């Protein structure tokens, strides 16, 4: 019933782990454009969005929507064991009570086949939440995830200060203080390192440390990543890997 | 002891892997060797 | 200023020890000999015990004093495998030191246990040479009797 | 500097100068004479002469090695399951060369502060290896060694 | 009292190493025609007897033969501090106490000289007697060892058929089942890499992956593997050497 | 106020590579000659000192003396994410608060700066208190670390014993023995590897294992070690660089 191979197990590995350690149980509905899984956070400030393209996969024949609901330490736990030369082909029958993930070498000679029973988790519906964001701006994911892991050694609260176009971040704790500034700037040498800036309104919002050490886990899907900061919407930590999107809302704490 | 001499007849005959409190006793430190001790035959 | 009498008025040599005579004596015979064994006061609170041994290990240790004692206490929240690498630690290492007698400040004794005084009384057995020890204790009737055979035993009177 | 105690200065280097316990001491003596030392634990009142008896033993027995044919467990070595588990077991599987009669020695003073899984896993790798190396024990009290220990032993009061 | 010279440190570290994952108690056996040494796995399955000849060393003496039991661990971690450009000298006495290695080289000035306390073990002497195993062939001990590690994954044991002068291992799993199949011949262009076989009677037994792969780890001594099994007799494994041979005695199941 | 520039950010790393383990704080002191720091361990068994010359400095100032402590973990935090391509910078202000460096490249527009807090101990001390020494002695520091690495297994302790015109490392443990002799050698070809000495007393003190594996550990600092063995004095462990050199005092084990 369900009948799709991906390109390289490698991509499904890293963006399931991305969101590994952020939500627990999701649900992955899958329909003709593609595969959308939503879920949210025990402490409700998180909110995990996910949608992968048909492109991405070398074989799409998902004929009607349907749920998806399993959890995702077991699901890493099956990731593990693939290899790098083998293909992850996801398999689901018309009353689905448990779901094949067969694996396919090169060389016909080994196959490996495990299978996982169903979770049934209330699945809500897409939040459109999303209102104009006040400041947006692109830099690479790698110097995001050290600034976020260093500033969340002086304090548990981390603010982001977009004023008078400078992008920086605010972290005072107890015992120290740090401000780091990153002006816009703009590479011609290297494409892959930028940093682009729009302001419309002044932003000035203050997230958990936890949290954004959280976000910062799935830097191995995108090069670069883009972030819209809103004063009332919460903020978007997209993730652009041009096969599928990967998209984080966090609440910030008032 | 007493009883394998009498039905072996010879001291080496009989094999006796006497497990104590001296080492480990651990699953995974003993298992495979106490299934590969009772599966198969003693080399003699 | 504003603290405690207690820390205070110290003394700070073992001249401004008072009531006690004889075992201030005994300990200015010592430095004078040169002969230091290992020693052990008891006795009630309050006689000058600690005092007494501070004030002859900083007019023994000069400046070096601040690294080559070390002040312990039984009831503190270590334990006694935490004591036991302790003194094996500060014993068994020879340091940077102008000269040696390393010295052990082992504090309220009474609630050792038996098989913890017999750890201590082997570890100055195996020490001896370099280290000395002068566990403080208040009851000698909590203390067992091989103890009390290692140490040059003094009675503190209020 | 120091002067030497006559608590130690004056400790008998062997089994004749010791006094006290006179048909134990000739039986010690005579043991360490002959050889085939047999496993004892020496329980008393402390300071009565245990330790410097069976050490004294020990060297009787021994000689020249007395480095390398004893292994002394004292409280102040760490004497946990894992210790009696690798190195008293790797002691007794030790190969040291002897001349006949004689035994290593595996002296554990202050057994009394033995912990009951120590002596647990101890009275197998005695029973076992009982043709090379021979066990002493020296404890203050006799009833903190469990029973199968006593039942290895011959019990010095 | 004991004197012998490698021509190269790899020699014995490569040896040592061919069968240092199944056993833990060697018993070398030094006497006049060489080294000798055997050892049992704790699972008394496999045995792991080696033999090497006197031209295997630059000098050797051995004028008394002597008896030599050592763990496995402590002899290679003190190997693994010798460089491969060393000439390694092994040094005892009798009534042997110690083990003494020497590790001379050409620059004089680096030399280094280790001690091993021996190990008090009770050897179980077995009389190994050339019997009339029923099966014989002999194939390169790379292929052996790839074949072995390719279907220890799909199943535990590991099943042989000899019938028909054809070399076939079965392993038969729930997922699946993996067969490979050659066939004896002989290459004038690599000799090394030719298929000997030469039977008396058909064989049908299957014996564990694991043991197997601990075979298979002793295959960097030699270029083949001579494999001599009966319908009742213990497998036995032979790795050819240039001056003497690493034997392996596995033992059947039950049944 | 205070400028330490490096033209190499390796060096940084490659100096604070011993540190990283031995002491959890310690305390830099700069000097207008340059920087120095000097910590003791815990237990006070090893004291480590080190030397900063201008000569590693491509512009520096520091005309007022500054008390600059830190955490080591978290400046190897910091550093770990520094490129081979960008330079160092190392900025203070007056009564410093938080220590911050500086990275930048020179084709491209790259700026990295951290901020990362000081912590105080209260605890400054310098002493020098004796320096000549029976034995000189020196060897390739990757030679030492093997060396002392492979004798390790055997004992917790070494003997690094010195005879005439030979040094001796004896090490004697429950699994065996081990004995290594190495005789100073000079090789004209590749005087890198060269081992000299001159001796005037015997040497025979032992050391630690684990303490002096600590200290072979910081090979990566100078591909020559220097010895300075002693007879009832702590041992020298010196690491050669071209502005100043980092220094060890391991103390000796009671032998009788
Ligand atoms: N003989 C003395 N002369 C002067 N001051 C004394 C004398 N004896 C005690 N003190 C003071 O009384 C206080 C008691 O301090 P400690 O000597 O530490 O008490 P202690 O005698 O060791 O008994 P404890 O309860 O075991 S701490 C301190 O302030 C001492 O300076
Ligand atoms: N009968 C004796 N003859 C001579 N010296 C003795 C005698 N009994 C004890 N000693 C000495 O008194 C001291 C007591 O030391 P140990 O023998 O260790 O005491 P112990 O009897 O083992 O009891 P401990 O050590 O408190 S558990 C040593 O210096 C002995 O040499
Ligand atoms: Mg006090
Ligand atoms: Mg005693």
């Amino acid at each position: 019933m369900l009948e799709a191979k991906f390109e390289e197990a490698s991509l499904f590995k890293r963006i399931i782990d991305g969101f590994k350690d952020c939500v627990q149980l999701v649900n992955f509905q899958c329909k003709e454009d593609g595969i959308i899984a939503q879920a949210v956070d025990d402490s409700r400030v998180l909110l995990v969005s996910l949608e992968i393209g048909v492109e991405a996969f070398q074989e799409y024949r998902c004929d009607h929507p349907v749920t998806l609901g399993m959890d995702l330490t077991s699901l890493s736990k099956i990731l593990r064991c693939g290899n790098n030369t083998d293909t992850l082909t996801l398999i689901a029958d018309n009353t689905p009570d448990s779901i094949i993930l067969l694996f396919e070498d090169t060389k016909k000679d080994r196959i490996a086949e495990y299978s996982l029973k169903l979770m049934d988790i209330d699945a809500d519906f897409l939040k459109i939440e999303e209102l104009q964001y006040d400041s947006t701006l692109s830099l690479p994911s790698s110097e995001f995830s050290k600034i976020v892991r260093d500033l969340s050694q002086l304090s548990d609260s981390i603010n982001i200060m977009i004023t008078k176009e400078t992008i920086k971040f605010v972290a005072d704790g107890d015992i120290g203080s740090g401000s780091v500034i990153i002006k816009p700037f703009v590479d011609m040498e290297h494409p892959e390192t930028s940093i682009k800036l729009e302001m419309d309104q002044p932003v000035d919002l203050t997230f958990g440390a936890k949290y954004l050490l959280d976000i910062i886990k799935g830097s191995s899907l995108s090069d670069r990543v883009g972030i819209r900061l809103s004063s009332e919407a919460p903020a978007l930590f997209q993730f652009d890997l041009k096969s599928g999107f990967l998209q984080f809302f966090l609440a910030p704490k008032f | 002891q007493t009883i394998m001499r009498e039905i072996a007849g010879d001291d080496n005959s009989y094999q006796i892997y006497e497990v104590n409190s001296n080492m480990n006793r651990s699953k995974k430190d003993l298992l495979d060797i106490l299934l590969d001790f009772t599966t198969t035959h003693y080399v003699k | 200023e504003n603290l405690p009498w207690v820390e205070k008025y110290r003394p700070e040599t073992l001249d401004e020890v008072y009531g006690q005579n004889e075992v201030i004596t005994t300990v200015r015979k010592f430095v004078d000999e040169g002969k230091l064994p290992h020693l052990l006061f008891y006795g009630p609170p309050g006689t000058g015990k600690t005092s007494t041994i501070v004030a002859l290990a900083r007019e023994i240790y000069g400046k070096n004093y601040s690294n080559m004692v070390l002040e312990l206490n039984a009831s503190d929240d270590r334990g006694i495998d935490v004591v036991r690498n302790q003194i094996k630690d500060f014993a068994s290492t020879r340091q940077i030191f102008s000269k040696g007698f390393k010295l052990i400040i082992l504090d309220e004794a009474d609630a050792m246990t038996n098989a913890a005084q017999n750890a201590l009384r082997r570890v100055i057995e195996r020490y001896t040479k370099n280290t000395r020890f002068c566990v403080l204790a208040n009851y000698a009737h909590k203390l067992t009797p091989a103890l009390l055979s290692r140490c040059t035993r003094f009675r503190f009177q209020p | 500097s120091l002067q030497l105690p006559w608590v130690e200065k004056y400790r008998p280097q062997v089994l004749s100068d010791i006094v006290g316990n006179k048909e134990t001491i000739d039986r010690l003596q005579q043991i360490a004479k002959d050889g085939n030392m047999p496993h004892m634990i020496i329980s008393g009142m402390p300071g009565i002469g245990k330790t410097t008896s069976v050490h004294c033993l020990a060297h009787e027995l021994l000689g020249r090695s007395y480095a390398d044919g004893v292994l002394e467990l004292n409280a102040s070595d760490d004497r946990g399951i894992d210790v009696v588990r690798n190195q008293i077991k790797h002691f007794a599987q030790k190969k040291l060369h002897l001349p006949p009669g004689k035994h290593k020695i595996v002296i554990l003073d202050e057994a009394d502060s033995m912990t009951a899984g120590a002596q647990q896993a101890l009275r197998r790798t005695m029973e076992l290896y009982s043709n090379s190396t021979r066990f002493a024990f020296a404890c203050n009290q006799s009833n903190k060694i469990i029973e199968p220990l006593q039942s290895r032993c011959a019990i010095l009061r």
